């Protein structure tokens, strides 16, 4: 007891290990939120642009958008900012186009030194990367759809293409498919991203040994990919999740491929994609209301107790209920 | 980056809302009243290149741009704690001090005499800003300065930007409240065309609304034009806070709006605030669950519109988006679906899928909050046409009656008659429909 | 001293018994040996100290998982081996001394035991919950849910229609302002039965449908396995009782929805038939939950707050489950048989009358008349079978019942059927 | 859910009683007359929901509807505390003041007038009840606004919640103070017309009984129409507090009149209380006995009907049920019961189970308790009838009179002839035969 107590004192007061978990929060979490936009918005670019990885992953590239991100982000000049260290995983030749997992080759690493690297393993390093690197994707899937949009109403203002059907009905689409995103990114970092750092806080502080803070610090990257969906029992859901973001992603595509043009007759402005947009939504609906009624069947099967919550953060005000 | 806004304070009422805006930034940001951060405030956390720029390493200019026909508000500005916080260039008065006359086209003409002073000021604003998304003009659409300068403000940022987007928070008089802007209905009128032409996105705020929530929140028994844009500015501040204070989650404008408006054309949003309290009751810190805070958002008090009563149309909100800021346990957020669920508390569109969005914001560390949690809710609701449907009844029935027309008369746009009130009355009624039908499964072919 | 039978060689009178059991190996781990039991050893000495062993055994596989809370005699348990060792120095065995020994040692761990259960582990509010949910002891709460949910239960039970059952119980309590998040975790539904594995049953899914309880340690000592069994068949019987209760709510609703329709002679031997069949079962519940149940919680209620004993306060609740089982006639297989067809008769009568707002038609009449005769009948087998328990004093519910039954003297003067409606 | 309870004040006379009867149960569930809960109000177990709707997220404001034809009684409720307990959208007052002129029919034609106002706030009600029920309406069935208005409000009750129980608290005329409605007889009529065709269930209060118990029971020596009608809404909330305070049982409206409705038709109760004891009285606790109770109950002076002496009917009980509150003790109901078989305190029907119920009830930690244990009874009993056929034999006697009608002929409803009395009249003669009826073999065609 007396030297777990003193292991408990050294960890917390001497190895830092609260600062840490500080430093592992404004970095790998996005809490520099104008990092996060900066990081987003170039990666969303990047992939809707085509760039390979040996172009978007080019050391001057990351770099510049590494330093432009913490130059705008009030914590990117932050010395727990500085930890932080984007790293490829591997080098694709291509961007496949909408692939949610195209920048799935971004590694965010923490170094760990001893004897904190016996609790932080390097085993925990590589979840904190990988959390990091689908939270990454995530943010450049929304960013993507994101620009589509502020492309779709920029081209609107520029030819007051406001009564365009076409345009009109894309644009529900791509909003309809954002607050879906929205909800379910709102869920995870709940779940993963604020119950689970909450936990880990309770068991870093709660930490005796440096096998009990190394069993602190897989539990909450258990708890992360839990809630976030990144558990093996949750990857046929996970991977269908990833299909229907493929497929907002590709309409995404479709929509910001042409921009409107302008208003030749009474249906308003056409897009030449028009068509294909339109297919590219009913297919994302059709896909939305079996994801709804797959995960309120593994619900009320019980085998995915979590999932009710994802069935939840979908149907929230039960609108995929309706339809 | 985050998306800076530049604020445009037209008239009385604007500029209220303006000062009003800077006071709670500065508060939270722990900013004097002379743009000089103070020694309490080490908390670099809230972004103020969001809403204002840096003069200096210490001191924080406001990027507003400020723009009146009539040297009363102006005068009340540099008279206010803000007026430090603005840059003295950024302001423009009109040197004849007469006003537009409660007249929103004298408001314009002004505005458009002072467009260079106005667009100079904007561009100043903007080069304070790191990464400037576009403006954001904060006026009133009832008087005759804040809507006839914001209708010019608003015309001058599109021509300045044209690719950047443009919205306005453009406030509708009151139609409970007898307007002593007997013209406001034309006034309005004006505004919401230029809305319709210049801004990209208009959110309407009734002043209805506002003077309803002085009443039966605030207690306010008659709520002055200067209470309600200081309503406005603190309900701007509190939708704000995340930009202001970026985390994990809603750090982009574009984020937050995405799931409000779903059609260029349909950007006519509803607000939601939960946990609504009075300025004065901060003493009692309630620990408002997310049950108790969705509850106390289906309470019309909190709504920041005011809808008529439709009794034909069973005008719903399509979709509500509440962004959370403060101490918010996930599993209240559950337990607050659940009951919402059992007592059917919100209903949402049926052709396609929408839901509750969660953001998590920081607070300002600088700002103590009465409220363990608070948040902001961005819906689209068939509701807010009722809004609009009655700013359009109402211009058409001044325009109808040439009530206060003399006032506007002494400008050229409105001297012969108010055809430009009643085509923008039918414009922003046409507006209003198309929100109300983004709640129905016909909304896909809308347009 | 440990809870540790050491006994490799089985020498001692007790012998390891299979211990039901980090389901901590079950105090029956360790039994007494009653073909090793010294003659000197008496079979009440034998019981103590069977007592005394399992408390010990079940005192350390708690320490085991709970904080270095220190044994219930602390430092006395050497007082005791001294004592013991006094004894072993003793030229002679007596029962006697060993016995108070035992019987000291004893007592100081039940108190130990009472006041960490009571006052440190909150017996009272785990017996109130079980009370509301598992014993119906929320009546209006529990009728609001069958109420609600009996759309959903109607049915035949699903391997997923329990998910469905416990979501409208929970949005029945938040509608009946049961926000006690905590007691709905502890609400767990069942199982399917009859089409919706759904293979097996004897009645159908919505008889089918239980409630089980989890109970954390140490009171999961309390609530054994056989509790658990009566626990749900008592929630399974309250539940049938509140189902026909509104299934005649129904009736009297379809009656008032109706008033305006003229009263035909099918319909108002349907709504008479009806009433009587409400005044019935309005009179058993009311005996059934005060003069049974509440009785019985009283009763154990204070007991326990009487009792310093741990195993007294056990006892006590353990009395009062009899006595509710004992009072509802479970026991009594063919009666029971017997108010199961009695209450199927009721429901269906009150089907009837909440389908027909006006005349019974040609079916609608048939069934009135076939349930008019189940119900006489069912009801007079009822009152002869209430009057010989009263005449033979058996049970003082069932006197209590039939009093208050004929209490008008209608159904003595029926014969105790409930009178025929007329189709 | 709680199965909510929408209350219908309808005239001067109802809208007073109705105003009484939510002033009772907010001091029973501790609700201010603001419609704030008491500090005091600490006790959860009352069914709030049942009869109260939360104005806000911490009001809680009765489902109380207050139609009147005459300004008076409207008015002084909204000049009253308890302005806040009624939806103000469901407050109708007639901008006249002038009210029915004691004539059913014009109050009635009042209620016409708001006719599609009452039922949109019936229906808003409804939606503010998480699990509606029905409608009660409180109201007098011998004047002229609190008559009329409660069958318009038994007719939009019907209109808009037609699969929904409508309960009426008619009030018959007090047969020994001289009512000045001198057309009561046929207010009774149009009362007993809509409690026949609109409402479901008609709870007869005769107010010569009430009076009766105000003198004996109350030591009342003069009870005012203000002090009858309070007296009639503290025996209503009595009788339906084990529908405002859940228990084991009695947790619905519908399950609690099951037993009570031998027919649809023959929905008219009685009512009785025991121990009845003063407010004022409270000084001597006496110790009454639930078999002192219910010996009390069988006197006729308990009873809340006044029935004429009807030498013809053999005047049954058809049903009865005590609803006891308070704290009471089981070994004193057995009791209670046994003393009440033995002295053969209830006749019951014999075409029927029935019996003397008994329900005991804990009282509301926010109403002092006069007495240490109370009881009310509902009961359906024969000589019902005989207050029933005296009701009846009035309204033939004004229709064919055409009595205080001139009134009531200023109303369409009235206007040419008392013909909807006439036959109110004869389907009241009708009830009290099947009542009479109820307490014989042929019970089971009671009603038809």
């Amino acid at each position: 007891s007396l030297v777990n107590k003193a292991a408990v004192d050294y960890f917390f007061v001497e190895l830092h290990l609260e600062a840490h978990y500080e430093a592992l929060r404004h970095f790998l979490l996005m809490e520099d939120g104008e990092f996060a936009q900066s990081l987003s918005d170039l990666l969303f670019e990047k992939l809707g642009a085509g760039q390979t990885p040996g172009e978007l992953l080019n050391p001057l590239v990351l770099n510049s958008v590494l330093s432009k991100a913490l130059q705008c982000s009030l914590h990117g000049d932050t010395p727990h900012a500085s930890n932080l260290s984007l790293a490829l995983k591997y080098l694709p030749e291509v961007f496949a186009p909408n692939a949610p997992d195209v920048l799935s080759c971004l590694e965010l690493r923490y170094k760990v030194d001893w004897p904190l690297n016996i609790v932080i393993t390097e085993g925990c390093l590589s979840k904190y990367s990988g959390v990091f690197s689908f939270l990454l994707q995530l943010k450049l899937m929304m960013w993507a759809l994101k620009d589509v949009c502020f492309h779709l109403k920029r081209t609107a203002l520029l030819s007051h293409m406001a009564g365009s059907v076409q345009f009109r009905q894309l644009q529900l689409f791509k909003h309809e498919m954002q607050h879906f995103v929205k909800v379910i990114q709102g869920y995870i970092a709940n779940q993963i991203l604020h119950v689970t750092w909450c936990e880990f806080r309770a068991r870093l502080a709660t930490v005796g040994d440096l096998e009990e803070i190394q069993r602190a610090h897989a539990e909450y990257l258990h708890e992360a990919v839990f809630r976030g969906l990144l558990t093996e029992k949750a990857a046929p859901v996970m991977n269908v999740i990833h299909s229907i973001f493929s497929l907002v992603l590709k309409f995404r595509s479709q929509l910001i491929s042409q921009a409107w043009g302008p208003p030749g007759g009474p249906r308003g402005a056409e897009h030449p994609n028009f068509a294909l947009m339109q297919q590219s939504y009913n297919t994302f609906k059709y896909y939305s209301h079996f994801l709804f009624k797959v995960v309120t069947k593994l619900v009320n099967r019980g085998y995915q107790p979590h999932l009710e919550d994802f069935l939840l953060r979908i149907n929230f005000n039960n609108y995929y209920q309706d339809a | 980056m985050p998306r800076e806004i530049i604020t445009l304070q037209l008239g009385q009422c604007g500029n209220q809302i303006g000062f009003e805006f800077w006071k709670q930034l500065c508060a939270e940001h722990g900013i004097s009243p002379e743009g000089i951060v103070e020694e309490f405030a080490t908390e670099g956390t809230d972004r103020k290149d969001v809403f204002f720029y840096q003069a200096d390493d210490e001191h924080y200019i406001p990027r507003a741009v400020l723009l009146d026909l009539e040297p009363r508000v102006i005068h009340s500005i540099l008279n206010s704690p803000y007026a430090k916080l603005y840059n003295p260039e950024n302001i423009y008065l009109s040197e004849h001090g007469g006003g537009a006359g409660n007249n929103w086209a004298s408001g314009f003409s002004q505005g458009e005499k002072i467009h260079e002073d106005i667009f100079d000021i904007i561009d100043r604003e903007a080069d304070g800003s790191d990464s400037l998304e576009g403006f954001v003009l904060c006026h009133s659409i009832a008087g005759g300065t804040g809507s006839g300068l914001g209708s010019y403000l608003l015309e001058r940022l599109n021509d300045r930007y044209p690719k950047k987007l443009v919205q306005t928070y453009s406030v509708f008089p009151n139609q409970d409240e007898m307007s002593d802007v007997v013209v406001q209905p034309y006034n309005s009128l004006l505004t919401l065309k230029r809305l319709t032409q210049n801004a990209d996105c208009v959110v309407v705020l009734d002043n209805t609304a506002l003077n309803r929530i002085a009443t039966d929140r605030l207690h306010i028994q008659n709520p002055s034009f200067s209470q309600i844009n200081q309503l406005v500015s603190t309900i701007m501040s509190a939708s704000t806070t995340t930009l202001r204070y970026p985390g994990y989650m809603n750090n982009d404008l574009i984020g937050l709006i995405a799931s409000l408006i779903p059609t260029p054309r349909l950007h006519f949003l509803m607000t939601g605030y939960t946990p609504l309290t009075t300025d004065q009751s901060v003493a009692s810190v309630r620990k408002t669950t997310v049950l108790d805070v969705m509850r106390r958002l289906l309470q019309p008090k909190n709504v920041m519109v005011s809808t008529g009563r439709d009794r034909q149309t069973n005008h719903c909100y399509i979709a509500i988006l509440n962004i959370i800021q403060g101490e918010v346990d996930p599993t209240q957020v559950h337990k607050s679906l659940q009951r919402i669920r059992e007592r059917k508390l919100a209903n949402f569109i049926p052709w396609g899928p929408a839901s509750i969005q969660v953001a998590l914001s920081r607070k300002s560390p600088y700002l103590p909050s009465a409220h363990r949690v608070s948040g902001l809710m961005m819906a689209n609701h068939t509701s807010i046409s009722s809004l609009f449907e009655r700013t359009c009844r109402q211009y058409d029935k001044l325009r109808k009656r040439e009530a206060f027309l003399e006032q506007f008369r002494k400008e050229d746009m409105f001297k012969d008659n108010f055809d430009e009130m009643d085509t923008s009355r039918e414009i922003v009624q046409q507006l209003i429909d198309e929100y109300h039908a983004a709640t129905r499964p016909d909304y896909i072919s809308w347009g | 001293l440990h809870g540790l039978l050491l006994d490799q060689h089985e020498e001692f009178f007790i012998k390891q018994g299979p211990s039901s059991g980090m389901l901590a190996p079950s105090l029956k781990q360790f039994s007494l040996r009653v073909e090793i039991l010294p003659s000197y050893i008496p079979v009440r000495v034998a019981e103590k100290i069977l007592f005394v062993g399992e408390s010990v055994q079940m005192f350390e596989n708690q320490n085991v998982n709970l904080t270095r809370k220190g044994s219930i005699l602390k430092n006395q348990e050497d007082t005791f081996a001294a004592e013991l060792h006094r004894l072993k120095q003793q030229p002679l065995f007596s029962l006697v001394d060993f016995e108070q020994v035992v019987d000291r040692i004893r007592s100081t761990v039940a108190e130990h035991l009472w006041k960490l259960m009571v006052e440190e582990s909150d017996l009272l509010g785990q017996l109130k919950i079980i009370k509301d949910f598992y014993l119906l002891g929320r009546g209006e709460l529990f009728q609001a849910f069958i109420d609600t949910a009996q759309h959903m239960l109607k049915t035949p039970p699903t391997a997923v229609t329990e998910h469905d059952v416990n979501v409208a119980f929970q949005q029945s309590a938040h509608k009946v302002l049961l926000d006690d998040d905590n007691l709905l975790p502890l609400l767990h539904l069942t199982i399917e039965y009859h089409g919706k594995s759904p293979r097996e049953a004897p009645a159908s899914g919505w008889a089918a449908l239980g409630l089980s309880y989890k109970v954390q340690w140490p009171l999961h000592i309390l609530f054994t396995p056989a509790v658990l069994e009566k626990y749900n068949v008592v929630f399974k019987y309250l539940l049938s009782v509140r189902r026909v209760q509104a299934e005649l709510q129904h009736c009297w609703a379809l009656q008032m929805q109706r008033k305006h329709l003229k009263s035909n002679q099918t319909d108002a031997i349907k709504w008479r038939l009806r009433n009587h069949m409400a005044f019935l079962v309005d009179n058993l519940q009311y005996y059934l939950q005060v003069d049974v149940l509440e009785s019985q919680f009283s009763q154990l209620l204070h007991q326990i707050n009487s009792t310093r004993d741990f195993e007294s306060i056990r006892l006590a609740h353990d009395h009062f489950l009899s006595n509710l089982l004992a009072q509802s006639f479970i026991l009594l297989k063919p009666v029971f048989h017997c108010l199961n067809e009695i209450l199927d008769l009721c429901h269906s009568f009150c089907s009837l009358v909440s389908q027909n707002l006006g005349p019974l038609d040609e079916r609608g009449a048939a069934q009135l008349s076939i349930l008019v005769k189940g119900f006489s009948r069912q009801s007079s087998l009822l009152f002869k079978i209430l009057s010989s328990v009263r005449n033979h004093q058996i049970n003082s519910d069932l006197a209590q019942l039939l009093l208050r039954l004929d209490y008008n003297k209608y159904y003595t003067q029926a014969g105790g059927t409930l009178g025929s409606f007329g189709m």
